[PDB]
């Protein structure tokens, strides 16, 4: 799901991505229809762009935050900074490096929390090039010709069943993470040329890769399936199965 | 009620700190100067705006037409050009 | 008339004529993935939808005050499209700007969306004026035909007709009533009717007939020189 | 004197937001000068209010001490 | 849902069509109605809007006119990719599809 939305109507898996050169917002969000000069206000009230900022940026991000916040309730986020932060704090007055090591562990958190509520983004260039390569898939659908009708990708709650991901049942681990880190979504697509339509589920886990401490890719596809439809045939493509994936690569477990 | 109106005294300034007097000094200065400049740059652009709008077009190349040309040809023409269009229509393609 | 004399005027340290990658000292570099760590871009790959509904909105936008004028919609569509379509039709190579043309110009459109969702776009009060002005005139028209009369527009293409007729008839040697011969009548007719709004005709003289409108005049007394001296 | 001339001058911006209402109001390019001339103007009327009240209670206690104090003298 | 035609409020209609015969006739129309398509009677299913003077930004036009008449919302994702007849025909289809499928509009 898309943590940041705000009222306007068009591009809602585009709205945190674009960054818009405007001085501020406009008068109305996107029109999706032609209107009357009286359906919109003139020379809108005193204060509005500043209202407008705080409805458009502020309340979107905070729920996005609000959204996501079963992420952010490990017991180093909710115990030990704060309690890091409080034992210092009691000495800020005795010399200036009790405020800074008082004021740090705020910043971590501040930063954790920030990287965790965004919205899980994968490298759809990556997805593309993948798909575009499968003969099945390109006899029905092509970049020129495919259009987006639906999108979901979302983190997955809590821990997952530990029989096939027994590596987050570590105590260590689980003390920086209440989540798992991966993602689960779907890709509804349609073109316009041949008439088909595909749902493109794919599963996402963070993996190693080349390096002993750095992450290769937050989002590998470790199962990636389309279900293909079309005037009067179906079709199942296997992209990526997880059963043959999760016997060569496991899952990174993010610390901090 | 607060005490922090009282920052709309000037009877008593001289009791805390004498220099809002002499800092606003400056800000008149400064903003009369930044008048000065920002209002030369900001409208000595309309010299280019003129003779490149006038001059800068070449038979080797295209002019296109932008969009405030296009509005007065359609919806700004006078009556001569209106005559005049329909006085070519009616004596070729009609009358031959 | 006059051409510029010299040679190098469109000489640049960049090349002749360009003006979509200055010289400049900080030039750009490559980067190397194996060996950098991080990076600050704000570069990216949307400014193509951006585009598009950059266009999308200045369209429906700009309809909102044309009161359902099919005729302005369609003159405001073609000066829209004058507007998108300049990096693609412009003697600059707009695919070899500085840091990204593509993301330059729809950062540029996007500040002139912002002022046309007020309404305050000078493009908007320009279009209004034009076309109110261009209403009241055609209601002059429509007003004086209901009452069978006339039209000023009217008088001058009978007149034109009937002028052709006279100079054809006399035109046996030759038969090809040159456009250019056709111009020039109506130019001359122009002339005497743009002279006759100022001084209308009062009598067979015609338009602008009379010497003594040039004699010495002097200014009413209930208008005198408002803004200067006088002797 | 000073009080009445601060208020003619700050009537005097009033007066030169009225004279160009329609561009503070409609042009954003003006917003800020919407937003916050209110901001200015109470800010400005309170320091000529101030003054003017600081001075009156001040004359008053100055009036009402003299009476008193020339009484138990006398 | 009211909008100005030539100076006159008039009630907007929207419409349904829930049928293969019934689109291929609106895009023609549609088409056809545009002030710059070029051989209004040679489109046909097949057409290619290039061949008959249309642009990208013309297609806009278009899939903003067929919101108007059958308030969808389509994503400027989504208008790049039709360029022809057919691609009109077949993305009216994908969405009442999807519709009656899902039970929503498809993400704009
Ligand atoms: C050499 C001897 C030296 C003598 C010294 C004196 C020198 C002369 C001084 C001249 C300047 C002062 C003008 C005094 C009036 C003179 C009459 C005049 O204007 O000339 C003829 C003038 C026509 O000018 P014109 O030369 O013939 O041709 C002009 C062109 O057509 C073009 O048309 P236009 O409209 O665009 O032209 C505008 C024209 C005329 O503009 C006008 O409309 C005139 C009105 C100006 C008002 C001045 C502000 C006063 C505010 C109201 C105070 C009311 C107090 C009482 C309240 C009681 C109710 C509670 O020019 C001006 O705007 C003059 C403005 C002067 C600068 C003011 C800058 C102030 C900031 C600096 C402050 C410095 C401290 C001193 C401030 C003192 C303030 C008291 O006549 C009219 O305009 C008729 C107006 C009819 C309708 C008026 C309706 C009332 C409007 C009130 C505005 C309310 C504002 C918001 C409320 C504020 C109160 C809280
Ligand atoms: C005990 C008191 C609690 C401490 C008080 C803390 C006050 C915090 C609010 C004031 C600080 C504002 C600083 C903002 C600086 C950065 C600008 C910004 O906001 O970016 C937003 C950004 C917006 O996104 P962006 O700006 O990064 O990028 C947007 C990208 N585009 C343009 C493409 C869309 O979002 C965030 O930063 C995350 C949300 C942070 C939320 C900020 C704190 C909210 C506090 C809510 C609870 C307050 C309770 C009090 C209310 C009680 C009732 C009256
Ligand atoms: N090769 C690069 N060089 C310099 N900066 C880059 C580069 N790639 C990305 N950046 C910056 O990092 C940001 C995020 O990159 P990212 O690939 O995740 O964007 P994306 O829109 O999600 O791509 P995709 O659509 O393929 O998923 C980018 O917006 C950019 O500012
Ligand atoms: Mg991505």
């Amino acid at each position: 799901q898309m943590g940041f939305s705000s009222d306007n109507p068009y591009n809602k898996r585009w709205e945190y991505k674009w960054k818009h050169s405007y001085y501020t917002y406009p008068r109305d969000y996107e029109h999706t229809e032609v209107r009357k000069p009286q359906d919109s206000k003139d020379v809108p009230p005193i204060y509005f762009a500043y209202y407008k900022d705080f409805v458009d940026r502020w309340l979107p991000g905070m729920n996005m935050w609000w959204q996501r916040r079963h992420r952010i309730f490990d017991k180093f986020n909710v115990y030990f900074l704060p309690g890091m932060s409080l034992f210092f704090y009691q000495f800020a007055d005795l010399a200036l490096g009790f405020k800074i090591m008082a004021a740090f562990p705020l910043f971590l958190a501040y930063t954790r929390i920030r990287d965790k509520t965004l919205d899980p983004d994968f490298k759809e260039t990556y997805l593309r090039d993948m798909i575009y390569q499968n003969p099945e898939i390109t006899k029905y659908f092509n970049e020129e010709t495919i259009h987006v009708l639906d999108y979901e990708f979302e983190y997955l709650p809590g821990y997952l069943c530990p029989e096939k991901f027994p590596e987050y049942q570590n105590k260590t681990w689980q003390f920086f993470n209440t989540d798992t880190a991966q993602a689960e979504g779907f890709f509804k697509f349609g073109d316009v040329e041949s008439g088909a339509t595909m749902t493109l589920k794919f599963k996402t886990m963070p993996i190693p890769g080349k390096f002993r401490y750095q992450v290769g890719e937050p989002f590998y596809f470790y199962d990636l399936r389309a279900e293909i439809k079309c005037d009067g045939v179906y079709k199942e493509v296997v992209l990526v199965d997880e059963k043959e994936s999760l016997k060569k690569i496991r899952p990174f477990l993010f610390l901090i | 009620i607060l005490d922090y109106l009282f920052l709309l005294d000037l009877n008593d300034d001289l009791t805390r700190k004498a220099v809002f007097e002499q800092v606003i000094i400056f800000i008149f200065i400064y903003c009369t100067m930044n008048f000065l400049a920002w209002s030369t740059v900001v409208e000595l652009i309309w010299p280019t705006h003129f003779f490149n709008r006038r001059h800068s077009s070449s038979q080797e190349f295209i002019r296109f037409r932008t969009y405030t040309e296009v509005l007065l040809k359609i919806s700004a023409y006078n009556d001569f050009f209106y005559v005049l269009n329909n006085y070519y229509y009616n004596q070729k393609l009609i009358l031959k | 008339g006059y051409k510029i004399r010299n040679k190098s005027i469109f000489w640049t340290r960049a090349g002749w004529k360009n003006n979509w990658h200055p010289k400049n000292f900080n030039a750009p570099r490559p980067s190397y993935g194996e060996f950098t760590m991080g990076i600050r871009c704000r570069n990216d790959h949307h400014s193509f939808l951006r585009y598009v509904q950059t266009y999308r909105n200045m369209s429906r936008h700009c309809k909102q005050y044309f009161l359902g004028d099919k005729q302005l919609e369609e003159t405001f569509i073609l000066g829209l499209r004058s507007l998108f379509l300049v990096p693609y039709d412009s003697q600059c190579l707009t695919d070899q700007i500085k840091h990204g043309g593509e993301r330059r110009f729809v950062d540029q459109l996007d500040r002139d969306f912002e002022l046309i969702s007020y309404n305050t776009h000078p493009y908007q009060l320009f279009t209004y004026t034009v076309r109110n002005e261009h209403l009241a005139w055609k209601n002059e028209q429509y007003e004086k035909i209901q009452k069978g009369e006339k039209t000023f527009e009217q008088e001058l293409l009978d007149y034109l007709d009937e002028q052709v007729l006279a100079e054809k008839a006399k035109l046996r040697d030759g038969q090809n009533f040159s456009i250019e011969r056709m111009t020039e009548i109506a130019l001359h007719v122009f002339r005497k009717a743009r002279a006759g709004k100022v001084r209308p005709a009062q009598d067979v003289r015609g338009p602008d007939g009379n010497v003594n409108d040039f004699l010495e005049q002097r200014r009413p007394f209930e208008h005198p020189n408002p803004t200067g001296v006088t002797h | 004197a000073t009080a009445l001339y601060k208020s003619s001058a700050l009537a005097g911006n009033l007066f030169l937001y009225a004279y160009n209402y329609n561009n503070f109001t409609a042009n954003i390019r003006l917003r800020t000068m919407r937003y916050l001339f209110p901001v200015v103007s109470l800010a400005i009327f309170g320091n000529i209010y101030w003054d003017y009240r600081s001075q009156l209670v001040k004359v008053n206690l100055f009036d009402e001490y003299i009476q008193a104090r020339a009484q138990e003298l006398v | 849902l009211t909008q100005y035609v030539e100076g006159q409020i008039v009630n907007r209609n929207q419409l349904t069509l829930k049928k293969q015969e019934d689109i291929e006739q609106y895009v023609l129309k549609l088409v056809r109605g545009y002030f710059r398509t070029t051989n209004k009677q040679g489109l046909n299913i097949n057409s290619v809007l290039q061949d008959h003077g249309l642009d990208e930004f013309d297609s806009i036009e278009l899939a903003m006119q067929v919101e108007e008449d059958l308030g969808y919302v389509i994503s400027a994702e989504t208008i790049p990719v039709l360029n022809k007849v057919k691609h009109f025909v077949n993305y009216i289809n994908h969405v009442e599809q999807f519709k009656a499928e899902n039970g929503k509009a498809p993400i704009a």
